[PDB]
């Protein structure tokens, strides 16, 4: 059914062991790709945002009035102790508005599931012919799904106490 | 009736698939299991603010000496309710849940036959009667399902949600 | 006319025969019978629950020096208002009953043309303004009537009801 | 637009006569006549009456020093407002009054289109609205127009009303 | 949609000159415009009052130790809100404004499918809620729009209003 999808591709090729989408819906296979495409998206984010803070580097100067600084705050789950109360309502709350009112199908032009260009932001998908852009979405993808395993490592073993960098 | 529900931002939501097949009955079964799901979801929030409010009634309960003001707000209240009087609500609200009142059948399309006096409006407006007043109550029940959720689990962590307004608001 | 009052769970209920003439005219007095100790009889519990909760009225009634909390609670108080008082109850309630602003006729469709502000009228819902609201309030006396045939008996062996309420409330 | 006012038990009643003229043009004038001195009667008897309450305000009334209290109940109270506060009633109400939002001028069926819970303008009842809610108000002036002439004369003796409840009731 | 708004003394009033463009779509969304500054500016206006009358709420704002009775009256209360306060006003308004429920955008005859008690939509009178209720809120927002130009204006070299009121009340 869904063996020439996207994401189906060497060495595996397709690849359900489970068989959650044997049964051939198409509606549950958007919706899990698009499960797929999202957490993808955040882990590629995230293992670089994790990466880029235990290298040291941070914002300039302070995170709020009251002189706290972003250089005291460490990176992992120790960051949401000293990020102060109104910080965190805000990086909750800011997201919640890239769910509801950004990030998803506005128009319902969207040439796939995750495309949220909703005519408004295009750096050109039409100048890659077709082959070329199912290359950037299997990439995408798969550096969607390597950075999800990567991320959630990077979480795991901060809380083991065994780290896997230098 | 089957357009309802349906409204904007998510549309006809079935994401997992159960109203997948078919007959109006699962979907008219699993309707008034929401809606009465809403309707008690919906006084049991209001029932909450209205008690961690502060806002009791002077008295004893009972013989006990136990006032209103003895019985503290959250989920000890319910439970330390006299057992007679517990009693006397599944006779009530029984009454009138399936008898008296509140008609129960198999979820009738429930009309109940009440609601105010000049306000149905049949005859005077198609899409504020049905379709907008009749999408919010179960809307706003949909936000109130998912409050009392919120209310247990929040609760189960010490302070409650007057003594979880004093101290600590972060999760654990 | 007919097809109004009783409704479910009983319809027309007649058992022991006392209207089974197959004539309105027996059954139109009696009705407004029913129309009028409904009114008089839902105003009387609703006057004794609000005088047992103690909500009384600030000063003295007259310069016999009676407050209006010596007046006591129950059966006693409209006995003991001084007589005074009585006759202008007589006085204004007798204008008002038999001719002026509520006029009793002769047992006549009472209509009073006091229907409500906006709600509950003709032009809007047909069935709620009559054969529903309309029916309400004859149960609502049905209620009421049996309110006070309590309330009296239930004054009558015991003292008054708050009097019956901190001591025992089983039967004798 | 005609059939305004009296009633049972009297119907059209002029028993001196000066308006059984034929002619409905003078009839049409003392007829919004009596609805003004209705609405400006209406007003003052409840005004008198919760001014003789002892409903007050807090506080001066200006730099004078007088309270609200310090006003005293009865005729007194309008003649000794300090003077700029009653050019200060003269710049509001007269400009209400001879121009807008209450255009009277002319004077029959201003209309000022307005209604009560903004209830009874017309596809409700025809009924209520018309010939009946219309009748009450200017009946409703009419008792309070006897009402002022009587105040006026009860106050003439030389205290306010209160200080004529308090001592004698029965007439000179 | 055009006959609507301004009304006796004026009727159409655009004497310097932007509007009388003959074309309709752009008096189109300055109509909008006015009825969102009208809608904005009467909440202000009666938000400045109520604030002013003494009337607050109890306890502490926050962690912070700021009571409602700390935060001053006039232009700096809004200024001194703690910032988180200020983001959880443009998180929930902001989810309120643009789209989600106040349906703003695009600009013009929203409508928002609200009623005021829920009279009046249509299926009554046809003259008032359209062409004069409609009118008066718009005119509504056209006296509390002055209201506040005032009021910045009278708290700009003078305190606050109630330190305009009891000091001087006349022009510098
Ligand atoms: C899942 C992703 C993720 C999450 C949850 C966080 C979370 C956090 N970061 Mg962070 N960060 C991220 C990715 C992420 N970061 C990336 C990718 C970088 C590299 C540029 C950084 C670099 C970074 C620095 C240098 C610092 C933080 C800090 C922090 C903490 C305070 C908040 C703050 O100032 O953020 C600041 C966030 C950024 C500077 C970058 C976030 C970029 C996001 C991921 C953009 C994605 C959404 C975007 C709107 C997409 C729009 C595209 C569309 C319009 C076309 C907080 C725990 C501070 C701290 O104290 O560290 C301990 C701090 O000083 N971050
Ligand atoms: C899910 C519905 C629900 C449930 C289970 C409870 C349960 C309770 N309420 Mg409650 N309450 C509710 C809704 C509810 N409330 C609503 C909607 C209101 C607002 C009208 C109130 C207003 C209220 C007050 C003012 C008080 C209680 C109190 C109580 C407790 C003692 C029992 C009692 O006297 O009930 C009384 C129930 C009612 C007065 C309202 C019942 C409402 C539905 C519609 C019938 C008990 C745990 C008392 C208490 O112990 O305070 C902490 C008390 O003083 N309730
Ligand atoms: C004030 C007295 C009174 C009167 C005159 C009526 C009159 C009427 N009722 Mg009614 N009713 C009353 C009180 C009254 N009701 C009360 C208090 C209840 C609550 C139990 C009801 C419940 C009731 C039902 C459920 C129904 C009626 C119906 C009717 C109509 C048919 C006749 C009937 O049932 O017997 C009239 C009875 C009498 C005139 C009784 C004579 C007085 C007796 C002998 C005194 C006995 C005292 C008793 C022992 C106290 C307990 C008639 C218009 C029927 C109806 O509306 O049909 C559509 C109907 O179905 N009634
Ligand atoms: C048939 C019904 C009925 C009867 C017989 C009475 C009779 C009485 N009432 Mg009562 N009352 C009634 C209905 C009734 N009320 C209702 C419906 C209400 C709610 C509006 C009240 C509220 C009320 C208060 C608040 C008080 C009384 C009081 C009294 C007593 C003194 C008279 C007086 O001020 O009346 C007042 C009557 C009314 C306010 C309503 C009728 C007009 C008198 C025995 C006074 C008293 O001393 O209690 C014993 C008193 O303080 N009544
Ligand atoms: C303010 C002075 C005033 C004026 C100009 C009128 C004018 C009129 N009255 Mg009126 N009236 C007044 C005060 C006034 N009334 C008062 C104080 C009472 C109370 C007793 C009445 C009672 C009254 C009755 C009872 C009737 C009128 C009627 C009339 C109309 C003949 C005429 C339009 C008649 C009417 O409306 O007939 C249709 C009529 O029958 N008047
Ligand atoms: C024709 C009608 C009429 C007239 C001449 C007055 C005149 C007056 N009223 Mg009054 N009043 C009226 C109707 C009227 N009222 C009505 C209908 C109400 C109910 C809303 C009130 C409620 C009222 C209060 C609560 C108070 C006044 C007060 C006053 C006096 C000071 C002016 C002021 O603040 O107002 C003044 C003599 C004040 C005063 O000192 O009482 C004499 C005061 O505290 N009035
Ligand atoms: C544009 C309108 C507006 C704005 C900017 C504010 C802004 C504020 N109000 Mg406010 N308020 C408003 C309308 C507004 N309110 C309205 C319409 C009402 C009546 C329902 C109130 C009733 C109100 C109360 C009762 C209180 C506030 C309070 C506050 C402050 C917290 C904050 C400065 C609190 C405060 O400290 O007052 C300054 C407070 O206790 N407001
Ligand atoms: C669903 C709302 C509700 C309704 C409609 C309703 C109707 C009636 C009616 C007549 C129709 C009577 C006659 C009656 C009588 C008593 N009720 Mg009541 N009642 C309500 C519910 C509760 C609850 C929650 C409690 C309670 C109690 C008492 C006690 C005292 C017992 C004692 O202290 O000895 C007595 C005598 C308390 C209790 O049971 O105490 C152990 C207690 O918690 N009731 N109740
Ligand atoms: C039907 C309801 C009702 C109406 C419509 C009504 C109208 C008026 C009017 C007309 C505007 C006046 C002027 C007036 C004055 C007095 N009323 Mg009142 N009154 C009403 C009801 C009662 C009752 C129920 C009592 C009562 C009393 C008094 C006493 C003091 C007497 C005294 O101290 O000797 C005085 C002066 C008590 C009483 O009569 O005591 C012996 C008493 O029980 N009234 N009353
Ligand atoms: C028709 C109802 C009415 C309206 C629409 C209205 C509007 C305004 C406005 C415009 C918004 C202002 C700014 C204002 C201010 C003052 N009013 Mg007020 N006012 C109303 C009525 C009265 C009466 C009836 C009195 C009165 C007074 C005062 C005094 C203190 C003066 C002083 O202490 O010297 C001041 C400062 C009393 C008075 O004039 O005392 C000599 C007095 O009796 N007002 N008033
Ligand atoms: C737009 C109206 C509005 C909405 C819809 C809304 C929703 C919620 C919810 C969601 C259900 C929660 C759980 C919540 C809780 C808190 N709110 Mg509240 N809130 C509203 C408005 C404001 C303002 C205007 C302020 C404020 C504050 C606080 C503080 C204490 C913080 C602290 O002491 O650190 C806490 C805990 C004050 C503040 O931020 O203080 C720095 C402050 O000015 N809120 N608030």
């Amino acid at each position: 059914a869904f063996e020439d999808e996207l994401g189906a591709q060497p060495p595996l090729g397709f690849f359900d062991p489970l068989g959650l989408v044997a049964d051939g819906d198409q509606e549950k296979f958007d919706r899990l790709r698009y499960v797929e495409i999202k957490h993808g998206r955040i882990s590629m984010l995230a293992v670089v945002g994790y990466l880029v803070q235990e290298a040291g580097v941070r914002l300039p100067g302070t995170i709020d009035y009251s002189g706290k600084t972003f250089a005291e705050i460490p990176n992992g789950f120790a960051a949401f102790k000293e990020i102060p109360a109104g910080g965190l309502v805000q990086l909750l709350f800011f997201i919640g508005v890239l769910e509801s009112s950004v990030m998803r199908d506005l128009t319902g032009e969207a040439e796939f599931v995750g495309d949220f260009r909703n005519g408004a932001i295009d750096f050109g998908w039409d100048t890659f012919d077709e082959e070329t852009q199912f290359k950037k979405r299997a990439i995408e993808l798969n550096q969607g799904r390597a950075a999800q395993m990567g991320i959630l490592a990077l979480m795991v073993h901060e809380q083991l106490g065994v780290s896997l960098l230098p | 009736e089957n357009e309802l529900g349906a409204q904007p931002p998510l549309g006809f939501f079935d994401p997992l698939g159960l109203v997948e097949d078919g007959n109006q009955a699962k979907f008219d079964r699993l309707r008034y299991v929401e809606l009465k799901h809403g309707r008690i979801s919906m006084l049991a929030v209001v029932g909450y603010l209205i008690e961690k409010a502060g806002i009791r009634l002077p008295g004893n309960i009972s013989y006990d000496g136990t006032t209103f003001a003895d019985i503290p707000d959250g989920f000890a209240a319910l439970s330390k309710i006299p057992d007679a009087g517990l009693f006397q609500l599944f006779a009530f609200i029984g009454f009138l849940e399936v008898f008296v009142m509140k008609d129960i059948t198999g979820g009738e399309f429930v009309g109940d036959f009440r609601n105010g006096f000049i306000d149905f409006g049949w005859d005077s407006f198609d899409e504020e009667t049905k379709l907008k007043k009749r999408a919010i109550e179960l809307n706003q029940g949909r936000a109130a399902m998912m409050g009392i959720l919120a209310l247990m689990v929040h609760e189960k962590l010490i302070p409650l949600g007057y003594d979880a307004d004093l101290p600590i608001i972060g999760h654990l």
